[PDB]
């Protein structure tokens, strides 16, 4: 029951800025990685950013570099995703994939993710 | 001779070759599966092998116990309004999806069938008050026997049907059931229907369903707490688990892939789609 | 009437006096009349999946060509 | 009566146990099976069966008739892929959905070789030589010729004989590979490449299609039996 | 204590269970049993001997003494039925009352031949010639004697010996029909029809009566016990 | 004194170097004095019904006519 | 438990109509077909209608033809008999036996019945 | 060290091929080292009675005068 | 392995032919390899108490002078 | 298929006619076809430390100079 | 069913039992084990090597490297210790860290012979003789040579042969000694004086250490299996 319910919202304006966020629960090991994968409209299922357990150590995918920022709460158990610059191509499904992972591939928790657009 | 716990076939150490032999190309026109190994097209040292297909043997794929059904009975208090309720389920094992799907691996099967019984329960209404450890009679009413109305009523007699009185608290009821099929093979799949259309009949009259042989294959169990009404209310769940044992089947066909809907093989729009997106060129 | 049965030993345990080593065996009794009663035995035979893989009328020989 | 203490365990039910218990029926006739024709012992017996591969699985492609096919053409010689395929036959969208995976898809780990085969479907009139490699993993997954052809493959020639096949020699770290998505357990890389290119003479179909089928082959096997995600009951 | 492990079932109660319990009159004296004429083994005993049909179940008729009395007369010859009769001997109100059915209302499936038999019960000087007939299922229920005719029949003379017998041979698609009505194990038609017609002298009685009796045969059996209808207990 | 004793095997399990194959038997060992006590054999006699059947003093030949 | 109830009564004129209802509960696996059958004052038990499962797909006896409308709300689990054009031969008892089916034949629940009297 | 007695068989079932017939027999044995645990056997001896019935010196003799 | 050990009877049951009489013996098998869990043998020794009794250097003989 | 086995007795109890002497051993029987479910042996082997005492390519010779 | 009686213990679940109990996956396909190199059969052998003992435990000295080096000098000869140490082996803190000491700490009792074994680390051109020495205990710690040479010793010559062994000879009261501070179950003392003094020409290092190890001997055996204070998870 580690419950991962994602937040943020998506209806932004083209270049706009969103804070998407998710709620962690359940035994969440720390040790390992916590993330942000998107699906988009009609692609494959991208991996977006991963950040270190509690470490501030992380990494961006090269189509959001810079543009995207995630860290994390562990006080309040919580990642953020804030969200700069937002585009046509930013358009998509986002989800907070934070558990196990060890690098940016694997998992056991996903969560129900929610829908962002970039209109212009 | 060659059992499940056996060693597969080794690997043997083979070298380069230059010769008029074509493993490499065959015809999948023939139907045919070209039967090769490594040795046959690169270069192979030799392996005993260790690994065994034991685990996956038809009896084992089913060595499982699976969740059949949820029956829903009750206990209430005697001044009530509603009835006690009792329940009766179609002894189907297309009810759940898990098991059906194994089952569906293949066109027939005969297999004996145990049964095993999870009760639980717990009170509903807001009150301190007590009931005492309840029993539970599970009671298989075959094709054609008196289902029973009431459930108080003479049907709980059981002259001749078989039952279990399970009492709470003991571990989970089990009973064998032999392959009761009225075929020499239980028929997972059915095309055809169970009357013929007349043309000196109406419609009406030789109408039936598509799939389907008997609507009563193998029975109901009805499920009733044994002890009377009590003042404080107590509903109770009783799981069915079924593991298919001494297995045998005939036919492969190909594994269900989109969601069930009913009890037959039809499908329901919007789920339709069960491959996802990946590109050609994207490893 | 009990029925012997040997185990295919997984982890040896560093025994040869008892265990390990000197073949392990399972002893089992039927309880009931019935057929249906029985315990699963799991030594089950296996088989030629040709049945299935080369369901063609004229032999299937790898190092020929398939249509000659 | 006899002195006995109960042990750990009693009373509780293994869904796995394998126990003997009461008959509800005894004595009951039960009808002699009958020679049906097609009896299986094994799921691997399924499993050394080709299985057509939905390989181009694109947003336009999935789901439909289209996936199994995969277009060449009489374009000039690159040196370009055709197709890339992940070994990770349990977990790979492409491979998961054929027959194979399905089976694999009940089991934690699986081991052995496996054996694709590619079927040629178009003009008599149409040659060309293909090239179809598996490369081991630990490196950077092949995106030219070059480089696939430093690993393990079989040069095809399209001829009279219209199928051809490549065997993929077990070559792992582990005696067992995860039936997931990982690193640790990974696969390699499945690759097609035009070895020379195809030609077609005059009022030919200058494209075409080739069909991709997998099996595993007699050495293979399967353990730790599970539970499929294929399939829910939503309520 | 010897260490055991307490299994599944353990504690419940099965009605058709079969152990071993205590007895409450140690050492009773059990008085021997007589050679008491007529000693049964089994049900299928009963069901092979001969049991009056109570064919005609007219409201008029019914529950009565003249349900068992198919009446013939001297009319003149036709191809309509004398009597109709569907194989469907636990089920159909006509045959579900005879010791066979009874017997075959405490099991869920039957299987076997059947034989039906005739008995005239008119004056010396009347004759006759009829035509009982089993028609498998899967068509037209005959109304006519031309299409009885194509099916599993005996031509049957009124003479000297005044009974008849028809055997409806064991032909079902399951080794084991229903003993409820049910179109996929349906039973068929058992039909009669004046071959010729009824012919009496002067100051005879120009109508009697035929007695129809039904029982199973060697072949037959009976599976799976249940629970009969035929009974209850109201409050 | 144990009483064991043969099944009549119903569904044939996929084996024959333990179950489907080699006679199924069980074991049954009566655990009090009384004959009562005992669990129900199952193992009975059949019978002819002529008894029923055929309750004539001059045997019945079928075929011929049964009124000479 | 699966309590089939009817309702509708029976003591109209030559010529009007009445609804004839019928309560269902327990578990009706709704695949297959649901329907209405009359024993008569006098006469064997006979087929009236039958109803498929939630399809709007029916018949009719030949006898009632046009003149006995049978529907359902899956909504309301219930079926309804509508009986338009009653008369000295519809005068009997009916009963919704609604369960099974997969034709107009087979059955493991029917209800206690109503009666029906056209007088005229 | 199992004892097996036989059981004087009462109500016969159908059987001689497992019940009814060839001797039906029990198994016992004893659990304890004390002999006041052991279960009561049941297969006790009977006597004579005249140790009550005649408590005479001289021989009953029913044919003849009893004071003579 | 089972330990077949005879009991001291005590109360005789009217039987010699099943009880009683012909030498009532009890069955016992270890359950565990550690010799700390069995069951307590009772089947111990006696001894002579005179190396309480007469812890004297040369041997009392009761018939003659103590002290000599 | 019982295993027996000899216990490594402690505690001698004042027994050698049922306890303490004469052998002591214990009966074992599997209960289960895999050999995970078996109960853990104990009659395990020992051996030479040396492999890691003396992890030496030429034999040690305590009783001269070992840098010879 | 079998006649039994619940005996004291049923139920009960020992974390020192030794029952079967059932299998979660019947059938699993073991992967066989390979010879890798380097196997250990009991704890005893880890206990026979020889590990480095942190003698000088200054508050200074503790937890670091220089816990293991015992420094000797080129002063003149004295009747004074270099290094005590009390044979406690799992509770001196000495020898409580060391291979020996934490298996001991897993066990309730230890008993046998005990070696230790010094390391001279000097230059070649160091000389001396020094004298290691166990008294058993019950009497008062030597603190000059002149008490530990009346006990158990062995007079150690610095040369070629780097390494010196003084065994000490299981001598106690009891079988076996607690593996924790006792009176009852003391074991005396280990000392190191020196017997001569170290001697160094000139442009020489003055001073230079000692390395001691400490191993079980063949005999050695521990017994009764316990938890150790060793490691704690707190919270
Ligand atoms: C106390 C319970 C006794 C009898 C229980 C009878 C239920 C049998 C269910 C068997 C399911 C086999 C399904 C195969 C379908 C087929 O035959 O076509």
């Amino acid at each position: 029951q580690v419950q991962l319910q994602e937040s943020g919202g998506g209806s932004a304006q083209t270049g706009g800025s969103l804070r998407l966020s998710c709620a962690a629960s359940g035994f969440t090991f720390s040790h390992g990685y916590m993330a942000w994968f998107r699906q988009a409209p009609e692609k494959e299922r991208e991996w977006v950013a991963c950040v270190r357990t509690s470490g501030v150590s992380a990494y961006y995918a090269d189509s959001v570099l810079g543009r995207f920022t995630i860290s994390q709460d562990n006080a309040k158990s919580t990642l953020y995703l804030q969200m700069n610059n937002l585009k046509p191509e930013d358009t998509a499904m986002y989800y907070c994939a934070a558990t196990s992972i060890s690098c940016s591939s694997g998992y056991m928790f996903w969560g129900q993710g929610t829908q962002v657009t970039v209109s212009s | 001779a060659a059992t499940s716990r056996d060693a597969l076939p080794n690997t043997e150490a083979s070298g380069p070759t230059h010769s008029k032999e074509i493993p490499a190309l065959t015809a999948v026109e023939t139907g045919a599966t070209n039967p090769l190994v490594p040795s046959d097209t690169v270069q192979t040292r030799h392996v005993v092998q260790h690994r065994s297909r034991s685990e996956s043997s038809i009896e084992s794929f089913f060595a499982r116990g699976a969740c059949v059904t949820i029956m829903t009975v009750d206990n209430p208090a005697s001044t009530t309004n509603k009835d006690k309720l009792f329940a009766v389920w179609k002894i189907t094992y297309k009810d759940t999806v898990q098991l059906r799907r194994k089952l569906e691996f293949f066109t027939y099967s005969r297999f004996d069938m145990e049964l095993t019984f999870v009760v639980t329960a717990n009170f509903t209404e807001t009150n301190n008050g007590h009931a005492l450890n309840q029993v539970y009679q599970i009671m298989y009413v075959p094709p054609g026997a008196p289902v029973p109305e009431k459930w108080d009523d003479y049907t709980w007699q059981t002259s001749s049907n078989p039952s279990i009185f399970y009492t709470y608290g003991t571990a989970p009821a089990r009973i064998s059931v032999p392959y009761v099929g009225i075929s020499n093979a239980y028929s997972h799949f059915y095309d055809g229907f169970s009357k013929v259309p007349l043309k000196d009949q109406s419609a009406a009259l030789g109408d039936s369903l598509y799939g389907a042989a008997s609507l009563n294959d193998f029975g109901i169990l009805a499920v009733r707490v044994v002890n009377d009404h009590n003042p404080t209310k107590v509903t109770s769940k009783i799981r069915v688990y079924l593991k298919p044992k001494h297995i045998r089947v005939w036919c492969p066909r190909p594994p269900r892939a989109v969601a069930y809907y009913g009890p037959g093989v039809d499908y329901k729009d919007g789920t339709l789609t069960p491959l996802s997106t990946k590109d050609l060129t994207t490893y | 009437g009990a029925q012997v049965s040997s185990q295919k030993v997984g982890a040896h345990e560093n025994s040869n006096r008892a265990y390990g080593g000197s073949t392990i065996n399972y002893t089992t009794i039927n309880y009931y009349r019935d057929s249906a009663s029985n315990a699963a035995s799991k030594q089950d035979f296996s088989q030629d999946p040709s049945k299935f893989t080369e369901p063609i009328k004229d032999v299937l020989i790898k190092t020929a060509p398939m249509l000659n | 009566g006899l002195p006995v203490m109960n042990t750990p365990g009693s009373n509780q039910y293994l869904t796995a146990d394998n126990f003997q218990s009461p008959c509800a029926l005894p004595e009951f006739d039960v009808t002699p099976p009958i020679d049906i024709p097609g009896e299986v012992k094994n799921m691997m017996e399924l499993a050394e069966i080709d299985t057509m591969i939905p390989f181009d699985l694109s947003a336009t492609k999935k789901n439909t008739m289209e996936m199994y096919r995969v277009r060449l053409s009489d374009k000039p010689h690159t040196d370009d892929p055709i197709l890339c395929l992940s070994l990770s036959p349990a977990s790979d969208p492409r491979l998961s959905h054929t027959m194979l995976g399905e089976i694999l898809n009940y089991y934690t780990h699986w081991a052995g070789s496996l054996k694709f085969t590619f079927l040629f479907c178009g003009s008599m009139m149409a040659t060309g030589k293909l090239l179809v490699s598996y490369a081991p993993p630990g490196a950077d997954p092949p995106k030219k010729r070059k480089e696939a052809m430093l690993g393990t493959h079989v040069i095809w020639d399209i001829g009279l004989q219209s199928s051809c096949t490549m065997v993929v020699p077990w070559i792992s770290n582990t005696t067992y590979r995860q039936t997931i998505d990982d690193s640790f357990t990974e696969g390699g890389y499945i690759s097609v490449f035009y070895q020379t290119r195809i030609v077609v003479p005059l009022s030919t179909p200058r494209e075409m299609d080739i069909l991709g089928f997998v099996s595993a082959c007699n050495d293979f096997s399967v353990r730790l039996l599970r539970d499929t995600t294929h399939i829910e009951q939503k309520a």
